[PDB]
């Protein structure tokens, strides 16, 4: 059967401002099958209380999910999303870049 | 403007780990308003938008019962499909279904939909006539023959022309504060040098609803379709969406590049340039 | 409001 690898975007809900509460998002999309593993990372370590949306799909039947958590960005702290899927031989890590 | 209502359903089998998991969500335009997950503690359909909360307890009981019945039929269908495709019982498989209606500004039906997919591939679909089917293969021809015998399309047509349209009109009125408000995008252009010779111009659109939008880069008035990097429109998480488009330009030629923004919330299409 | 079909549309 067919398999489609996920697209991954890491980004904040509002424009990032140090010391200001915000939301860190990881949006996975365009993947099949629907089994997927998504972690949000703070300085290489897994953030604990990450929420996600309910499974849905686009017109071409491919799935999408949004994982999210509250956070307060600083200058020092690095954030990332780590995604594992059957199409990936190893977990893919996408870094948060506050200009993307 | 125009509006849509859609119900999405996914069942995923998991041999050796219990019965298939079933998740369904309902949308009006780009606004999630109901959800149901068979793995929840006490599975019921739950509200996800303020304007649906006012529906009575009868609404939720009947909606919950429909969800549960769909979950059971999907389970039988997944068993059936293993036979149609001569498949083992060892692997995980997926059944997807979408149905809904589109209405125009006058609230009149533009068209209805009912489509299925097995393992991410088109399986069977109701045609635009709301009376005939298109089957993808010989397996789905068996389903078509069954559905034709049981007069399924007739009941679907009655739903799509009747309750789907009428209840979508109701939802649009009750949630008119949000459903009938278009939030225009907030836009800006950023500049990131990559070398001495070229730099990246990125055109941003933030905080817009609904999701539909057009972002285009022009060089000297011609579209840079092939050289534009365009990311998928993404949800901010507060109802609004985001998108950007980037182009790599030779240094000193930035002023020849214009970003054009089309959105429903904008009276005029916007033209933006980078400002040092 | 969802479509009521009562399992008649088995695949």
């Amino acid at each position: 059967m067919i398999q489609r690898t996920p697209k991954i975007q890491v980004y904040s809900r509002h424009p990032a401002e140090n010391g200001k509460s915000n939301f860190l998002n990881c949006y996975v999309s365009g993947f099949h099958p629907s089994d997927i593993e998504v972690d949000l990372l703070k300085n290489g370590e897994r953030i604990e209380k990450v929420e996600h949306s309910d499974l849905s799909f686009s017109k071409d039947w491919s799935f999408y999910l949004l994982y999210y958590t509250e956070f307060t960005p600083t200058e020092k702290d690095e954030y990332a999303c780590r995604v594992n899927h059957v199409t990936l031989s190893q977990p893919k890590i996408v870094k948060w870049d506050r200009d993307m | 403007g125009s509006h849509s209502m859609r119900y999405f359903h996914t069942s995923v089998s998991r041999p050796g780990r219990g019965e298939p998991r079933f998740i369904t969500v309902g949308y009006v335009d780009d606004t999630l308003f109901v959800r149901f997950d068979s793995d929840a503690a006490s599975p019921r359909e739950e509200p996800r938008a303020p304007w649906i909360e006012q529906e009575g307890p009868e609404y939720w009981d009947r909606e919950t019962q429909i969800c549960k019945a769909k979950a059971q039929t999907d389970r039988e269908d997944l068993r059936t499909l293993l036979r149609y495709y001569n498949q083992s019982e060892a692997g995980s498989h997926t059944l997807q279904n979408m149905y809904g209606c589109d209405v125009g500004p006058d609230g009149r039906l533009l068209r209805g939909y009912h489509q299925d997919a097995y393992d991410g591939k088109d399986y069977i679909a109701l045609n635009e006539d709301l009376s005939s089917w298109t089957a993808a293969d010989t397996a789905a021809q068996i389903t078509q023959r069954k559905w034709e015998a049981a007069r399924v399309a007739e009941q679907l047509r009655a739903y799509l022309e009747g309750e789907c349209v009428e209840w979508l009109r109701r939802y649009l009125e009750n949630g008119k504060e949000t459903l009938q408000r278009a939030d225009p995008p907030k836009t800006h252009v950023t500049h990131h040098p990559i070398s001495d010779h070229e730099a990246t111009l990125r055109c941003w659109a933030l905080g817009f609803y609904p999701a539909e939008i057009t972002l285009t880069w022009q060089r000297d008035g011609e579209d840079q379709t092939q050289d534009t990097e365009l990311v998928e429109t993404r949800p901010a998480g507060d109802r609004t969406f985001q998108k950007w488009a980037a182009v790599v330009v030779p240094s000193g030629e930035e002023q020849r590049y214009t970003c054009h923004v089309q959105h429903e919330g904008l009276p005029k299409p916007l033209t933006l340039r980078w400002e040092p | 409001k969802r479509w009521i079909i009562l399992g008649l549309n088995k695949i």
